[PDB]
RNA sequence: UAAAUACUGAUACAGGGCUCUUUCGGGUCUUGUAAUUGGAAUGAGUACAAUUUAAAUCCCUUAACGAGGAACAAUUGGAGG
RNA sequence: CUAUCAACUUUCGACGGCUGGGUAUUGGCCAGCCGUGGUGACAACGGGUAAGGGUUAGGGCUCGGAGAAGG
């Protein structure tokens, strides 16, 4: 039930939606780093106009989030969430800009099929098998013996399995989710240990600006290769 | 940096300013005008009502205690058209503004005179 | 009686025709928006009944009028999907 | 003072006014305006404070017509008055454009709803008409001299 | 000094105010969600043969002709008698028009009501591309509209209160933009016959109006020296302040005032100035993009057995001449071509540059038409007819009479 | 904070009106009247509606009425005959 | 803020370490065993009661103990 202005920065409201602003339910995605499904519906992309207009979209069959229905209406979609509308035909994918907010994007089916996702922990669990934990806490079990903390994964989302991954590279080009130079497409140029905590990276743009960002705020996106579309 | 702004739109910048029909910026019978600060915000509460669509309450009891307690602490005041700002703050950014910007032919003529022996004396 | 309709949006999920309506009424008193849902017929090919009309202030000096129109494909997707308040209005 | 009553007289009769709160508040913002000059001419020339605020002074001044075009000086806008400003009322530019008989004619006029400013009707008098909008002073379209009806004791005769 | 520093501390600023291949925009992206929820340019300058251009200099029983309008099979003149006269042109496989219609201003009807049509004489026409209304103003407080075909009067909007002046079409549209002489534009809805909207903000007597396909228009008002561009929807306007400025250098006039205009494209017009001014103007700059002076060259100078009664006539004294200003001004849309004409006996032509920030000259046309040039109108066989109206004296006034010229259409075409 | 309680003519008749330093004196020249008549303008109010809104109200639109003093009724103080 | 506060803690253990108990877990948190501590003129301790942070042109905006008649 938290106010207009304690609502956090990056996913936008105007002066219309009153002084109050709804809070995200608990899920996959944290708090702070979330985009509720009524934000994403009726204030983000204005498919909607009231709340009792969101409901009657979300009660009905007609939000896939992730190529699963999620119904509640206050459901967290922080990051990378395929969101696929069939009576429209669309998939959106949530990313950043360079400013530090969300934004969506426009996809069909081809690359809405994949979801590229960051390892958070690679463990053994219970039955003396490896397991896989990502952002979006989808575990994978029995996952490629490589794939170790703060590399990205191509999973599948129609099985959930592995389809690919990209390494924790100096020389790969990563974005900027979190810290005070947020939402910053640049590389990976430099790693630096800090055994002891909070270690870092320093890392340059496209275009020479070089900064230190943490290696907890840093998420990889790609070498090259943008497997994902960023918007041109 | 108020008064600078208007300095480069009006006699820097080489883009022509929309001026309303002459008649559209009066609020009631007359009883204000609306300055272009003014007017600039009530596009941007009607420009919201095509969106979605959905109604607005004009002001409410919270919102007028607030902005017309900002005239309360305020030296503006609006005589025409336009606005007249007092003279304190917000001209000393002028001059802080100011600050962090601006942070062989010789010979041959005397050897031609020294050559003639003289062209006369004292008339 | 001038009508125009400006940002016509589509809605397919929500099924229901979105428009914003600028009416225009020079020298007429205003417009009786059960009648303008009566017009709001044979201008988008529907029902009379399947079309419910909000907003509509009047500009200042007449003239000119803006409401905001719905179209719904069926009056029963209408009568699910719209509000108590304008299915009253409306009088379903 | 019989000085201040004699003043104030001559402005309350020379322009139609209706007491000596209008001269007052007329008076008031002057006192505003020329406030600000002095304290602009207490910097000295090419400070960039007296620069810009200055020429935003002169150019409001000169926008909504009081100051001349011609003179454009901090010291004529010390030289300003408030026979200008009552000059710039719109009351006195109904009576001066000749849409009425007399002063008191044209505060007539504007309060029962006949000339318009541009679009819309003005309802009062002391409306501070610009310099552009001093063109479009005229009688409404709902108004008889005008168009549309011919009016109410017309109406009360021509039955 | 004070301007210059002025300038300067600016100048400054901006450089200060100014102090990306994977860069992205929310509310940018989020403005092209909502759109998608939701007029050729040509260049003919060189195509045509000038010099080779076939001419009928004809003239008929008028008083004075005032203007032409263009529906592609027809012509439609307004002469000073009080005549409006809807004409057939010609094709190639006789060279003057037959008159199959007019209609005439009835001043004793002026009393007598239900009576749709003009009081007194007209002074401009224009015609709807459909080819099925045509609309026509004039001094007597009044603009009319009708059908194209019987041409009997079906509306007579009384809405301006001084005089029609100028009028336009927008194109492909049955919108009306009428400026008048009360320094307003009033703009109609002829397919309901309707009037929809007024428009304030002109300092003097507007003398002309342009438009284009777009709900846009430019008009300039007389001795204000301002063109102004008209947003027509949003209710705002865009001021251009002309201001403009081995011979004698008396000779050489200031732009008094700011006659006749036609928009060239979406971005860019022209206005004609009776200085002899021609002034490129865009939309994207605050001044002038290009000017040229003296259009039409200086006036002769007075002949001194009129200018001094004496038995001696000596050149010693007579005042310098002033440049002959541009009285009729066109343009084919979307396309470069300036047509131009003013009382010197000739129709100038002109163009853009290839950059098109410049204009040009490509010469004479008639290579006389005498007279005063009151309206000029272009159509297009597919070779182009353009129509040229001059009379006696200029439209609006009896200011300057010429027993010189003749009140003539004179219709002439370039086929190459 | 904005500003209603009135605007504008014609005719008839009276010869005085006003001022001051200097006062049984000087200065200036059109002013009146509870006179007779004529024009228009109209917003306060009354008000059909439609609209606004949860339902109402206000606002914006708005058909119809709505001014001659004895009224659609300006007050608070002070000085004097 | 104060030395008209220079000693204070061991006066509900004051500082440890060992062992257990209890706690969701560490811990003198509590119980048994012993060791001698701990703070302080670089301002402890006591006394007075008058109980801000972030967002940076600016102002604005945001966040901030005890009781349910008495133990």
């Amino acid at each position: 039930h938290q106010k207009r202005l304690s609502a956090p920065s990056h996913w936008l409201l105007d002066k219309l939606s009153g002084a109050y602003a709804p809070r995200p339910s608990t899920g996959p995605h944290k708090l702070r780093d979330c985009m509720p499904l009524i934000v994403f519906v009726r204030n983000r992309l204005k498919y909607a106009l009231n709340y009792r207009e969101t409901k009657a979209i979300m009660m009905q069959r007609l939000v896939k989030v992730d190529g699963k229905v999620r119904t509640d209406i206050t459901y967290p979609a922080g990051f990378m969430d395929v969101i696929t509308i069939e009576k429209t035909g669309e998939n959106f994918r949530l990313i950043y800009d360079t400013k530090g907010r969300f934004t969506v994007h426009r996809i069909t089916d081809e690359e809405a099929k994949y979801k590229l996702g960051k390892v958070k922990r690679v463990q053994l669990g219970r039955g003396g098998v490896p397991f896989l934990v990502t952002h979006d806490a989808r575990t994978i079990r029995y996952p490629d013996p490589l794939i170790k903390v703060n590399d990205t994964v191509k999973i599948d989302l129609e099985t959930g399995k592995i389809t690919d991954f990209i390494k924790f590279d100096t020389g790969a080009l990563a974005m900027i989710t979190g810290g005070r130079n947020m939402g910053r497409v640049g590389v990976i140029t430099h790693r630096e240990r800090h055994d002891g905590g909070f270690g870092i990276v320093h890392l340059k743009d496209a275009l020479d600006n070089t900064f230190a960002t943490r290696e907890s705020n840093v998420f990889v996106i790609g070498s090259e290769k943008p497997w994902i579309s960023l918007p041109k | 940096s108020a008064t600078l702004d208007e300095f480069i739109a009006d006699e820097v910048s080489t883009a022509p300013i929309a001026e309303p029909s002459i008649g559209t910026n009066i609020v009631k019978r007359g009883r204000g005008l609306k300055t272009a600060a003014e007017r600039r915000m009530e596009e941007e509460r009607r420009e919201y009502e095509e969106t979605n669509f959905v109604r607005l309450p004009k002001e409410s009891k919270k919102e007028r205690a607030k902005r017309a307690r900002m005239e309360g602490r305020s030296g503006r005041m609006n005589f025409g058209g336009e606005e007249f700002r007092e003279l304190g703050e917000g001209a000393e950014r002028i001059s802080r503004l100011t600050k962090a910007k601006s942070s062989g032919e010789r010979y041959q003529k005397r050897l031609k005179v020294l050559e003639s022996g003289r062209g006369t004396r004292g008339k | 009686v001038t009508l125009r309709t400006r940002k016509f949006i589509r809605n397919p999920l929500l099924s229901r025709k979105q428009m914003v309506v600028d009416i225009l009424h020079p020298g007429r008193p205003n417009i009786s928006k059960d009648e303008l849902r009566e017009k709001l017929a044979t201008m988008y090919k529907a029902q009379k009944d399947q079309v419910s009309v909000f907003g509509l202030r009047t500009q200042y000096g007449g003239g000119k009028t803006t409401g905001f129109a719905l179209i719904y494909d069926s009056p029963e997707a209408l009568k699910k999907f719209e509000p108590r308040y304008r299915l009253v209005r409306a009088g379903l | 003072e019989a000085a201040r009553l004699d003043s104030e007289l001559k402005l309350v009769g020379e322009y139609g006014l209706r007491n000596k709160r209008e001269v007052w508040r007329v008076l008031l913002t002057l006192s505003k305006i020329r406030r600000a000059a002095r304290i602009l001419l207490t910097l000295d020339e090419k400070d960039p404070k007296r620069l810009f605020e200055g020429n935003a002074l002169i150019r409001r001044l000169v926008r909504i017509g009081v100051l001349d075009e011609s003179r454009m000086k901090l010291d004529y806008v010390l030289a300003l008055k408030a026979e200008d400003f009552l000059e710039r009322r719109l009351q006195t530019l109904v009576y001066k454009l000749g849409l009425a008989k007399s002063i008191h004619h044209a505060r007539v006029l504007i309060r029962q709803r006949h000339i318009r400013v541009g679009k819309q009707i003005v309802n009062v008098p002391s409306f501070m008409v610009r310099l552009d909008s001093q063109k479009h002073i005229d009688f409404a379209l709902t108004s008889p001299f005008g168009g549309g009806r011919p009016g109410r004791v017309r109406r009360k005769k021509a039955k | 000094t004070a301007a210059e520093k002025r300038l300067r501390l600016a100048q400054r600023y901006l450089e200060k105010t100014r102090k990306d291949e994977y860069a992205f925009d929310a509310e940018e992206i989020d403005r092209d969600l909502l759109a998608e929820r939701l007029k050729v340019y040509r260049r003919l300058a060189s195509e045509l043969a000038f010099d080779k251009a076939t001419y009928t200099q004809f003239r008929w029983n008028s008083g004075t002709v005032t203007s032409v309008a263009v529906c592609p099979p027809y012509a439609y003149t307004t002469t000073k008698d009080g005549y409006l006269t809807k004409w057939k042109l010609q094709d190639l496989p006789k060279k003057r028009p037959e008159r199959i219609c007019f209609a005439k201003a009835d001043a004793r009807k002026a009393n007598d009501k239900t009576y749709q049509g003009h009081l007194k004489a007209p002074l401009v026409v224009k015609a709807s591309q459909d080819g099925k209304f045509v609309v026509t103003g004039g001094a007597d407080k009044r603009l009319v509209v009708y059908n194209a075909a019987d041409l009997k009067p079906i509306k007579a909007f009384t809405q301006h209160r001084d005089a029609v002046t100028g009028l336009a079409f927008r194109r492909g549209t049955n919108q009306l933009y009428s400026c008048s002489k009360d320094r307003t534009v009033k703009v109609w809805s002829l397919d309901e016959l309707a009037y929809v909207e007024t428009l304030f903000g002109h300092q003097d007597e507007i003398l002309d109006i342009d438009a284009l396909g777009q709900e846009r228009c430019v008009s300039v008002g007389a001795r204000d020296r301002t063109a102004r561009y008209w947003k027509v929807p949003e209710e705002s306007q865009l001021v251009f302040r002309g201001g403009g400025e081995g011979m004698d250098p008396a000779s050489a006039a200031h732009e008094g005032s700011m006659d006749r205009v036609a928009m060239i494209d979406d971005d860019m017009f022209v206005t004609g100035s009776d200085n002899g001014d021609l002034a490129l103007w865009s939309i994207q700059r605050k001044k002038p993009l290009h000017v040229i002076a003296r259009a039409h060259g200086l006036e002769p100078p007075i002949k001194l057995e009129d200018y001094s009664a004496d038995e001696i006539p000596d050149p010693s004294i007579i005042p310098a001449p002033q440049p002959r200003g541009i009285t009729a001004l066109r343009t084919l849309p979307y396309s470069d071509l300036i047509f131009s004409g003013s009382w010197d006996g000739c129709i100038r032509v002109w163009r853009l540059s290839e950059d098109k920030r410049k204009l040009e000259a490509v010469g004479i046309l008639g290579v006389l038409v005498r007279g005063i040039v009151n309206d000029i109108a272009l159509f297009e066989r597919g070779g182009l007819c353009v129509v040229v109206v001059t009379g006696k004296e200029m439209r609006f006034g009896r200011w300057k009479y010429m027993k010189e010229g003749r009140c003539g259409a004179v219709i002439f075409e370039v086929p190459k």
